[PDB]
């Protein structure tokens, strides 16, 4: 008998991982409901056009400050090409006041796709060796990890 | 906030050799920041910089450096360095030796992230250990005790069952209780084990019980040689974060300790560094301090971390360097022999090279009796001169011992015997062990002991 | 394309190679030559070339391979023999006429112009399937039908299926469409050496393997997918336990890989394998030699080929256990191996350890051990398969501190420990029972339960029977056998029994070549209750010994019965004479 | 001893797991109704960073 009553114990240790980690897979799979829900979220805000151009500028004035490269290659998506070729060298403009100095040569053309995209630009380097990367869903998914103990704080019950 | 930022990517990799992968044209490197490259093939592996000089940075990949080209593989940096996802909710799981879920189970959602190879605890704040600990061993808590927050290794070489006493060890661990909530959470780091032994490991957490308290961390031999350093790192991290800022006291194991310096020697070699002893990288002692050097109990704080490595003499000798700097750091041993293990001992424990250096504090008012330390005394230098005893009659004959000789080789043959031996299961409690260990101690005359005095054992009573 | 640049002996640089990945197999020169790249210093690359280097001229073309170090699988690998970079010797000879191998030589692992009869499953043209699965299978040979099965790291829906019929290696049978595009797929397939096949789960090690001799069937047992070690270097002891495992083991397949052993080694080798045959249950003669894939490879061979025919070999035995066959491959010589090891290590100027070794050569025995073990396949249908490693260890001046034989004891589950002595006592098993140690006895509980229950208990009862006679050998040394108790005298005699007829097996005579699992438990259950009878009935020794002479007699008849006179009658034989052994002892008593 | 052992084995363990099981989901559906009240707030929060660029 003695012998034998680790088997119930070793049956209500399996139930009870079994169960923890059931639960805890509900919790994995509402995180990753949220990330789809916010990927939806940031595809209804590339819907947006207008005041959805100055995030754009934002974004290349920002990669072209951290590249410091004296020549770039940019790559948009086909929604908004008319967009980005509207902003052209004003964010060149805008990154010369930034910090004083000539603009570089930009180069817009190959688009992927429109949900695949969502938007966001990818400066680049000459050559392609360097990349800096900045598309919206792309920037999503690095802020998804750094808020995560945020959300984890957030869900208390 | 300060604005986000995505990360580099690379692909200016300019030459490849051994272990090392080296960059180029790279704007704005950080030391050790954690690098996932992903190869032409789509592949991905991950690994660290291990220097930065001007635009170039030198990474030592993980998963090994074959299958990459020149010219088609990318480097992204994360301009960090190594984070684990520590949070309450990993314990009752099992990771691989990077950390990832092995228990076909989601990924853990983190409390928060916690940088590895975390900052020192202050010295000023470090508190000595002062409760002993209900392993579940006899001759462990009898003689060469252990204190909350004391560090111990076990000795023993290749070929003996220190495997299993962990695993005794492991699942009758428990406090002395003389709650629940905040009992032992073991913490289990497993450094470079085979298959077997880690399907051995896993069966038996799992079938204990005790699964809803422990946390593997497994690393088997095939895993990337590199894995296998940062596991006792990851391991370690989780520990603090348990202990210190959740709470609850931790019991860390580390298994084959001899197979994380094998580890070291393989990724210093590959670097090519200044050699110590037997071709072991110069620094294993920082690097073994940065291991040992975490167990403690901090005051603002009620956790509380233990830790019990083994290790494992190469050639069965105490004097390779990796015994040699574990006894200079980590604070006494236990030592398993293996001639008792040929006298078919089942915990062959040699009590001769077995001492806790924190003994002294273990022992108190509060736990033990007040000849426990008198006991222990005893019991440890008269094995010695009865080993004398038996090396004198061997090299002379019979008629050699004589009246006090031959005493002293009944005291060590009852006493290897009797006390030492113990049940697989055994809970042999501290009073009714020591009652015999009396026995033995009176086995040679009441009144020849000469380094106890006769009143210390004169306060407790026979029978 | 590309060019040499600088030629420094074993080592070439050559630049244009600016894609080249790493590990990456090169073609060198106008011999083609082969060589390994190791270093990509910027645009150039290392090519470590294997063969011998000299005559090359500057600017030789260097033409890249598009993959690392593979060993082409597929049928037809079986029976023939290859070198240690996966090239075919006897073939070699066939068609370069000349004696020596050539520098430079081209000729496919497998002659893709043999025909096979390929007879395919009953799947479905528009089905779908996946990596593993068992699509077809071709009668490369007879005992070893080879299951084809579709390419692992490959799931797609299939789109043809050819019929049965009468098919080259180059020849294309298969052809799957997952996405839009449709990849067609040949019955040849290559693997890389270093990585292993891809495997669904690992598997708990559950049924032993039956190597034919009593010794090592009974005292120290190993399990399917069980790492062996042996320690011979001379006496050819360990050829012999090879030659037995290939003629009766349960292995389906064998390979043995013989790296950087004496040329002359190798040529006994060679011409004995082929002589060796292995009888069927239906009692008809086959040769072993259609079962057994020979890798071999001697001192004159290139190092680094000696070093990775054991991946290779290794690679071969994963073929074959992930199509669903249990195989065991032998190693003639790891200690061979460490010194290729060490060679390349010096010739690479890596940082030495321990007695010249690479500090890497417990990272790659480990995983060369760990890559053997009874696995679930992948694909269906499920079966499982299982690769059981016999590597021998060949320790220099026969000290175990070598780091090798170190590490190998460290990995190693079961070490059989083969003791020139015992060779000395004219034991021709030459099995150490007391310096070698089996790890896998708590594999066998299912196994020796369902078998014989009391099995277990006899196997402790021997090993504690052997312990005892090691202690009296020195002490009868001491004084006497006369001074020992009635008791222990039974015991020394019974231990002395066993060692001279159970445990010594000569496998020379026909009688005691094969003995099966029944015969043998049936000698220890003999064995084992006869001193048991004599326990209680102490009674002098003397008496005992003159009174159950006729016990004893009938115990060694145990050996004298075989498998040769029939297993129902050697069993039936056996519990004749543990009854009348049992009546000997009450009867007197 | 063995029949009353068997007679109390018989049933308890089970209805142990099954409580255990109801338990389970019923904090799985307490989690749920967190996540949906705390849904949008979370997605405006990661949408506000991801938005927010500067310099």
């Amino acid at each position: 008998e003695k012998q034998v009553e680790i088997r119930k114990k070793i049956e209500y240790s399996m139930q009870l991982n079994a169960s923890r980690i059931k639960v805890l897979q509900a919790q994995d799979d509402l995180v990753s409901n949220m990330m789809e829900a916010a990927s939806k979220e940031v595809l209804n805000v590339s819907r947006d056009h207008n005041s959805y151009k100055k995030l754009l500028k934002g974004l290349i004035v920002q990669s072209l400050l951290r590249l410091k490269e004296p020549a770039v290659l940019l790559r948009c998506r086909k929604d908004d090409h008319h967009l980005v070729e509207s902003v052209l060298e004003s964010a060149k403009e805008e990154y010369a006041q930034k910090l004083q100095v000539h603009p570089p040569e930009i180069i817009v053309h190959h688009n992927a796709h429109g949900p695949s995209c969502s938007g966001g630009v990818v400066v680049a380097s000459r050559d392609g060796k360097i990349v800096c990367e900045n598309t919206l869903d792309a920037r999503l998914d690095v802020v998804f990890r750094k808020k995560l103990p945020e959300i984890r704080k957030q869900l208390v019950s | 906030e300060g604005t986000l930022e995505v990360a580099m990517e690379y692909r200016t990799v300019t030459g490849v050799a051994g272990p090392l992968v080296i960059l180029d044209k790279v704007k704005g490197p950080k030391y050790y920041e954690i690098v996932n490259i992903r190869l032409g093939d789509g592949t991905m592996r991950r690994g660290q910089v291990l220097e930065v000089d001007g635009e170039k940075a030198v990474v030592q990949v993980f998963e090994g450096t074959s299958g990459i080209d020149n010219k088609f593989t990318t480097v992204q940096f994360t301009g960090e360095v190594l984070k684990t996802p520590v949070s309450l909710d990993m314990l009752g799981r099992i990771f691989n030796g990077s950390g990832k879920p092995i228990d076909n189970g989601p990924p853990i959602l983190p409390e928060a992230y916690l940088d590895i190879s975390g900052s020192s605890i202050n010295p000023s704040e470090r508190t000595y250990p002062e409760e002993m600990i209900q392993t579940g061993i006899s001759t462990i808590d009898v003689m060469n005790s252990i204190a909350r927050g004391q560090k111990i290794p076990l000795f023993s070489a290749a070929g003996l069952p220190h495997n299993e006493i962990a695993a005794q060890i492991c699942r009758q661990a428990g406090l002395v209780k003389r709650g629940e909530e905040d009992n032992f959470a073991i913490v289990f780091a497993a450094m470079g084990v085979n298959m077997e032994t880690a399907q051995f490991f896993k069966r038996d957490f799992e079938e204990n019980g005790s699964m809803e308290r422990v946390t593997l961390f497994l690393n088997l031999a095939n895993d990337p040689t590199i894995e296998r350093i940062i596991t006792p790192r990851i391991a370690l991290t989780t520990a603090e974060y348990l202990a210190y800022e959740c709470g609850k006291h931790v019991l860390v194991i580390l298994t084959d300790m001899s197979s994380y310096a094998d580890a070291l020697r393989e990724v210093s070699a590959a670097r090519e560094e200044v050699p110590g002893r037997r071709g072991y990288p110069g620094y294993m002692y920082t690097d073994l301090a940065q291991i040992y050097e975490r167990a403690g109990r901090i005051e603002g704080r009620k956790g509380s971390i233990t830790q019990i490595p083994i290790l494992t003499m190469p050639n069965d000798d105490i004097t390779h360097p990796t015994p040699d700097l574990t006894g200079y750091i980590t604070e006494g041993q236990i030592y398993i022999d293996r001639q008792l293990q040929n006298r078919q001992i089942y915990p062959p424990i040699n009590v001769l090279p077995s001492l806790s250096r924190l003994m002294k504090s273990a022992i108190g008012e509060g736990m033990t009796r007040r000849d426990h330390s008198d006991v222990s005394n005893q019991l440890y230098a008269n094995y010695a001169i009865g080993k004398d005893v038996q090396a004198m009659k061997a090299v002379v004959g019979e008629e050699a011992l004589s009246s006090e000789d031959l005493l002293y080789l009944e005291f060590l043959d009852k006493f290897e015997r009797k006390f030492v031996a113990q049940g697989a299961y055994d809970s042999r409690n501290i009073f009714q062990s020591l009652d015999l260990a009396w026995t033995l101690l009176r086995i040679f005359p009441r009144e020849l002991l000469h380094r106890i005095p006769g009143k210390t054992l004169d306060q407790y009573y026979s029978r | 394309y590309g060019y040499v640049r600088k030629v420094s002996g074993p080592v070439v640089i050559a630049d244009g190679m600016n894609g080249a990945a790493m590990y990456e197999l090169v073609r060198v020169g106008h011999d083609n030559l082969i060589g390994e790249i190791i270093r990509l210093e910027g645009d150039s690359a290392t090519i470590q070339v294997y063969e011998e280097t000299a005559g090359l001229m500057v600017n030789d073309p260097v033409l890249r391979t598009h993959k690392p170090l593979s060993v082409e699988l597929g049928p037809g690998i079986l029976g023939n023999i290859f070198d240690g970079i996966q090239r075919p010797l006897k073939t070699i000879a066939i068609r370069s006429g000349d004696v020596y191998i050539p520098r430079g030589v081209s000729v496919p692992a497998l002659d893709k112009d043999t025909l096979w009869e390929f007879q395919p499953k009953k799947i479905g043209e528009g089905d779908l399937l996946t990596g593993g699965d068992l699509y077809a299978t071709v009668f490369e040979n007879s005992l070893m039908q080879h299951h084809v099965a579709l390419p692992p790291d490959a799931m797609g829906k299939v789109t043809y299926v050819a019929p049965a019929g009468q098919y080259s290696l180059k020849d294309t049978v298969l052809e799957l469409e997952f996405q839009g595009v449709k990849k067609s797929f040949t019955m040849l397939q290559a693997w890389p050496v270093r990585t292993p096949r891809p495997v669904s789960s690992k598997l708990a090690a559950d049924t032993p393997l039956l190597t034919g001799q009593r010794v090592l069937d009974a005292l120290f047992p190993s399990v399917l997918g069980g790492t062996c070690a042996i320690p011979g270097a001379f006496g050819c002891g360990k050829t012999v336990i090879s030659q037995a495992l290939s003629k009766y083991s349960n292995s389906d397949t064998v390979v043995y890989v013989g790296c950087g052993e004496r040329g002359n080694e190798m040529a006994e080798v060679l011409m004995d394998f082929p002589q060796l045959t292995m009888t069927l249950p239906d009692g008809r003669e086959e040769s072993v030699m259609k079962r057994t894939t020979l890798v071999a490879n001697t001192s004159n061979m290139p190092v680094a080929a000696r070093e990775a025919s054991i991946y290779t070999g290794i690679t071969i035995a994963e073929y074959f256990r992930d199509m669903g066959y249990n195989v065991s491959m032998m190693a003639d010589s790891t200690s061979r191996w460490a010194e290729a090891l060490r060679e390349i290590s010096g010739r690479l100027a890596e940082m030495p350890a321990d007695s010249g070794y690479p500090a890497y050569l417990a990272a790659r025995l480990a995983s060369f051990y760990e890559r053997a073990g009874k696995v679930k396949c992948l694909g269906g249908p499920e079966r499982t398969g299982s690769v059981t490693i016999v590597g021998a260890v060949s320790p220099p001046g026969g000290d175990f501190s070598d780091p090798v034989t170190s590490a190998t004891l460290s990995i190693v589950q079961v070490f059989w420990g083969l003791d020139k002595k015992l060779a000395q006592r004219k034991h021709f098993p030459s099995v150490n029972w007391l310096i070698s140690y089996s790890k896998y006895s708590t594999a066998l509980e299912s196994f020796y339960e369902q078998f014989d229950p009391d099995f277990i208990n006899i196997r402790t009862k021997a090993r504690e029977v052997l312990q005892r006679e090691d202690d009296l050998n020195e002490i009868v040394q001491l004084v006497g056998k006369d001074a020992l108790a009635e008791g222990d005298k039974i015991t020394l005699e019974t231990a002395k029994l066993l060692r001279e007829d159970y445990l010594a097996q000569n496998a020379f005579t026909p009688y005691d070549k094969f003995c099966p699992f029944y015969k043998s438990v049936w000698m220890m259950r003999n064995i084992i209750h006869f001193y048991n009878l004599a326990n209680q009935a102490v009674i002098t020794y003397t008496l005992i010994k003159h009174r159950l002479g006729d016990l004893f007699y009938r115990l060694v008849s145990q050996k004298f019965e075989d498998p040769a006179e029939g297993e129902p009658a050697l069993v039936a034989k056996f519990k004749k004479l543990h009854e009348d052994l049992t009546a000997g002892f009450r009867a007197l008593e | 001893e063995f029949q009353r052992k068997l007679a109390e084995s018989s049933g308890d363990s089970g209805a142990n797991v099954k409580r255990l099981e109801q338990e389970t989901e019923v904090k799985i559906h307490h989690l749920n109704a967190g996540a949906e009240k705390i849904q949008y707030d979370v997605v405006q929060m990661l949408l506000k960073h991801v938005t927010t660029v500067k310099n």
